[PDB]
């Protein structure tokens, strides 16, 4: 699960 | 030696790689976070201290899997690069304080500055095109390089190296910018080589921001929260 | 508040001032002394700490409203008082210096180097700065209003930080500049040399506290071959 | 009183 900045 | 990997394989092992890294070394900040993201300071550890990257995934299939980083822990810094199919640590002059245990420590005439290597490498960082083919040829440069002088390759290679894991680790927009080159060609911009000359007055500065309104280091503006955690990964402990 | 004067009148003002600041605001490294000469650590203040710098002498044989504000963690100047009208000029990445009893103009433009260069139409690199060209940096100073810097101001800016902030932090810089206090006003040119101590104080600033014994140390390319080659160099670094 | 590197 990724952040939306990466 | 602590030890981690940075998977080339697609976009989501080389993020996957870069996050589990800021978890081990670096501490969020509680006032720069916004749900899973954060800026993180670097956790502080007695002088000296190192870590290695071992890089993967570069291509198809066992094949250039021989490369590994030596990395300063509290500033970040590249010490220099281990082939460890010759068991050579290759390290840079301004670094004779790294002492890596059981591998040849071949101490190089050539510093670590960006001046020194864009020097011998006959290359600008501001402009320069880094793609998963440009980092498979560094690859071979590095582990075809020997002897104690920095070559016009070896120094492109390490150009290119450092941008990709050092600088990525300390800038989510530098590694934003280059992930797509995994799945394109990633074209460093100036405003990218401004943010890694910046590094430690950003560092400085971020640890006393509060609530939310902007943040202005020299040129370098952030108008809100968003635009740091887009930004900045991971700064320096002062 | 702490109050300074750098006082220009002769290079023995000049120095003293310098030292009289250095002691003041940072404490001597136990490794890298030699006589009464050592690097010294900037003491720790509170986040937004600022201290003021009286700029007197610029003619030996007036001149006396000019303060410079310095941020004391990081010896960098926030922005210059005109102590006739009563106002400070601060500069866009320094909002968070709050100075009380004078009128704050808050101007749109940053401190960097790059976007000073760029305004004064100026390369640090090759600079000169003389008596002559102090005072009539003074006086572009005391004529400057509004909230955006001009060539002049901006030229003025680059001349005092090197002379005052990057003279304190750096004694190769002083004792360059020294020269030009003389009474024959020799011109003292910034070299390429001086431009990149400055551009890499935070990296020497880390290593030095490290530095034990005696030899070398390098940072980049700057190196230092011995404990005088620094002494000879640095005078004051970040406290990190 | 000076320094010798002053
Ligand atoms: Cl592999
Ligand atoms: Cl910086
Ligand atoms: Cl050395």
């Amino acid at each position: 699960g990724f952040g939306l900045f990466d | 030696m602590r030890e981690f990997t940075i998977d080339f394989s697609t976009q989501q092992s080389y993020v996957s790689s870069l996050n589990s890294i800021r978890t081990e070394i670096s501490t969020p900040l509680e006032h720069i976070s916004q749900g899973t993201t954060s800026v993180s300071v670097i956790n502080h550890t007695p002088p000296g201290s190192y870590f290695a990257v071992d890089i993967r995934g570069l291509d198809v299939y066992a094949r250039f899997d021989h490369l590994r980083l030596i990395i300063e822990q509290n500033n970040l810094a590249v010490a220099g690069f281990v082939n460890t199919a010759t068991n050579t640590f290759y390290r840079f002059s301004d670094f004779t304080h790294i002492s890596v245990p059981g591998v040849t420590t071949v101490s190089m005439t050539t510093d670590s500055s960006y001046t020194t290597l864009q020097r011998v490498a006959a290359l600008e960082r501001s402009g320069m095109q880094i793609s998963r083919h440009s980092l498979v040829s560094s690859y071979l440069a590095l582990m075809e390089f020997s002897g104690n002088t920095m070559t016009r390759d070896a120094s492109r290679a390490v150009l290119r190296f450092v941008t990709v894991t050092a600088e990525a680790l300390r800038f989510r927009q530098i590694q934003r910018e280059f992930r797509q080159a995994l799945s394109p060609v990633y074209t460093m911009t100036p405003g990218d080589v401004d943010l890694t000359l910046n590094w430690g007055r950003i560092s400085n500065v971020l640890p006393e921001y509060r609530g939310e309104d902007g943040v202005r280091v020299g040129r370098i503006s952030f108008n809100n929260i968003s635009a740091i955690l887009g930004t900045v990964a991971v700064i320096l402990n002062c």
